[PDB]
């Protein structure tokens, strides 16, 4: 991809001031006239069987579009240097959104965000994208609009010792079958997400949609990965404070210990309506 | 208290070269050699050039919103207060490069996680005195600052050729153990049972972690899961099976052919897993076992040094 592949226009792109690293590249702000938000990565893997996986998903990127999924513009790689180029976002981010003292959520406004972050994911799910990374601080909310943004991005293989780094906000949102795999030495790329582990991830943002913080308080990672892999600390939280009997149920149904008894988000949209 | 003079004299040796340093800054040091890594950051010997003193520097690596940064360095300068013949001596915090240094004691032998190493196995006669010295510790922190480690295993614990036993990384501050520590999984575990369910834990927590250490260092080998039969009379896991296992199977024990009961009995009583009945520490410290080797005849710095090679 040589960026003129694209059914974007594309005279010239300047990058701007960064908004944020992590494992997957450096993300800046940008300019395409309009603001977009520009990830640069680095391909240390060279083996052409990375950049041939890379090819494909980002041409199967181009084939969405979508008022609830971010807008995915561009990809161009000068290996091993690659860069990713989707529309900037304003607004707040939903986590950042929910933890503000000013913001008045009800048992409406949830529902409403929550069929918009439904209708996104289960259209990626209907072209048969898988997420891989659904949180809270990757879905932006600006008046109105509900936007998902960074997603398929997990199933590429660039620059990232025997020992594991595991921020918490992420773990909260891992289903058990992923956190069971996770042991040093094994890369993200080998972990068994599914559309039932992206279900379970919107289990977590509904949680925080009704309680405002993480199911689980910070602690030592170690006891987060038994806490979530063997379904007890779900178990638990489910039973410590609840919320309302039809709003817990698409909590328990979303956190189901065996990932087949897991709803699509097509059925999650019918559940979410039938409430007050 | 109940501190020996012998110790009190070299506590104030230490506190008094301690003022001679003052303050100091990254490019007062030079690099020796490499101590190790891990969890968080790398350990070098260093030497201090305004004082002729050589010291170790923990350098941890933390890009975060500076607020946090400060409070971390204040929480930090805490360590000044602390300050026992069991706790290794602590000179200077201070922020870098945005990388933040502690400046502690070098010890000449290291972590009791290599000499284990180079020694293979660790006598009964000699684990007695540690295990006295880390029961000293801990209380000493519980009393006096009402602080608990949450992270005792074989490579925080510290030896010198002088003879003396101390605890290093032991958790002060708070905000550094919910900023980063809390992050890091390795491929052991050291942790209790009532913690691994993320229950409120104790000091309790810290006397499990001692039993397994003190299992790993008398047969050589981390304990869970227990070896199998063939590999006992000689002396590939996931890390969530091994918290399983810790969580719902049997706790290690030693095996009944070497060691004492009293040191059986010591063990099997820090790795109870309820915290309830698990000793305490005012427990641990009349227990047999303890009794025994606090008034026994060992030479340790003699062992050490002929164990790796110092003088
Ligand atoms: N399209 C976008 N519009 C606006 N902000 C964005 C967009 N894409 C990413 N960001 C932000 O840019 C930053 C980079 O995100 P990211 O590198 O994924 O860090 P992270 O999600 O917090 N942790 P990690 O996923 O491991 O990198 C974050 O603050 C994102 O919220
Ligand atoms: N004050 C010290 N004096 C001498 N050696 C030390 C000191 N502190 C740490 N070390 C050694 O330096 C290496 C790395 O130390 P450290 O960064 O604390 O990781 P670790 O001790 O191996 N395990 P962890 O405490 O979980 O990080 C180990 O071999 C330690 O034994
Ligand atoms: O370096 C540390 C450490 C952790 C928490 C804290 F509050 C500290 F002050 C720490 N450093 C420290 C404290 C006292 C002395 I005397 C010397 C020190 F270097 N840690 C915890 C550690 O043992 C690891 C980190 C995380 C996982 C396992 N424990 C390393
Ligand atoms: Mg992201
Ligand atoms: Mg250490």
């Amino acid at each position: 991809v040589y960026l003129q592949e694209w059914d974007i226009p594309f005279e010239q792109v300047e990058l701007g001031e960064p908004i944020g690293q992590g494992r997957w590249g450096r993300v800046h702000r940008g300019r395409w006239h309009g603001e977009v938000a520009i990830r640069l990565l680095e391909m240390d893997g060279h083996n052409q069987d990375h950049l041939k996986l890379f090819k494909k998903e980002v041409m199967n990127y181009r084939q969405t579009r979508h008022e609830n999924v971010v807008l995915f513009m561009g990809a161009c790689m000068n290996p091993p240097h690659l860069a990713i180029i989707t529309s900037f976002c304003k607004g707040r981010t939903l986590h950042s959104f929910v933890r503000d003292p000013k913001t008045s959520l009800d048992i409406n406004k949830t529902r409403q965000i929550a069929q918009e972050i439904i209708k996104g994911m289960g259209y990626l799910h209907a072209k048969g994208i898988v997420h891989k990374d659904l949180k809270s601080k990757n879905v932006f909310y600006d008046n109105g609009k509900v936007v998902i943004t960074d997603f398929g991005l997990f199933g590429i293989s660039g620059v990232v010792e025997n020992q594991l780094k595991l921020s918490h906000d992420w773990l909260c949102y891992l289903a058990p079958e992923i956190v069971r795999e996770m042991t040093p030495g094994k890369d993200e790329d080998q972990l068994p997400f599914s559309k039932a582990a992206d279900v379970y991830a919107f289990g977590t943002v509904w949680y925080e949609l009704q309680a405002r913080d993480w199911p689980l308080k910070n602690q030592a990672a170690e006891a987060s990965i038994w806490q979530i892999g063997s379904g007890e600390g779900m178990k638990r939280v489910l039973t410590s404070v609840s919320l309302g009997k039809e709003v817990s149920e698409i909590l328990s149904a979303c956190w189901a210990f065996d990932l087949q008894e897991r709803p699509s988000f097509s059925l999650l949209m019918d559940m979410l309506e039938k409430l007050p | 208290l109940e501190l020996d003079e012998q110790q009190r004299k070299r506590l104030e040796a230490f506190l008094t070269q301690k003022q001679k340093v003052g303050e100091l800054k990254d490019d007062d040091f030079e690099k020796i050699s490499e101590l190790g890594a891990g969890n968080g950051g790398v350990v070098f010997k260093v030497s201090h050039k305004p004082s002729g003193l050589v010291m170790a520097r923990k350098l941890i690596h933390l890009e975060i919103k500076p607020a946090i940064r400060n409070q971390i360095i204040r929480e930090l300068q805490v360590l000044h207060e602390c300050n026992s013949p069991y706790i290794v001596g602590f000179y200077g915090a201070f922020y870098s490069d945005g990388e933040i240094s502690i400046c502690m004691e070098h010890m000449d032998g290291g972590s009791l996680d290599q000499v284990l190493k180079k020694a293979g196995r660790i006598p009964e006669q000699i684990l007695g005195k540690v295990s006295i010295a880390v029961i000293k510790g801990l209380t000493y922190l519980r009393e006096k600052h009402k602080i608990m480690h949450r992270d005792v295993k074989p490579s925080n614990i510290l030896v010198n050729s002088r003879g003396e036993i101390k605890l290093c990384d032991f958790g002060v501050s708070g905000q550094l153990i919910d900023s980063m520590a809390n992050s890091f999984v390795g491929t052991r575990s050291y942790m209790s049972p009532e913690r691994l369910q993320g229950t409120h834990y104790s000091v309790q927590s810290d006397i499990w972690s001692m039993g397994l250490s003190l299992v790993e260092m008398a047969v050589g080998r981390y304990p869970i899961p227990p070896p199998d039969a063939k590999e006992l009379e000689l002396m590939p896991m996931a890390i969530f099976e091994l918290l399983d296992y810790i969580v719902n199977e049997p706790p290690p024990k030693l095996p009944s052919a070497v060691f004492s009961l009293e040191f059986q009995d010591f063990v099997n009583k820090c790795l109870i897993k309820n915290p309830a009945e698990r000793a305490d520490l005012k427990q641990l410290m009349v227990h047999a076992f303890i009794k025994r080797s606090d008034a026994e005849e060992v030479d340790f710095a003699g062992w050490l040094c002929s164990t790796i090679g110092l003088n």
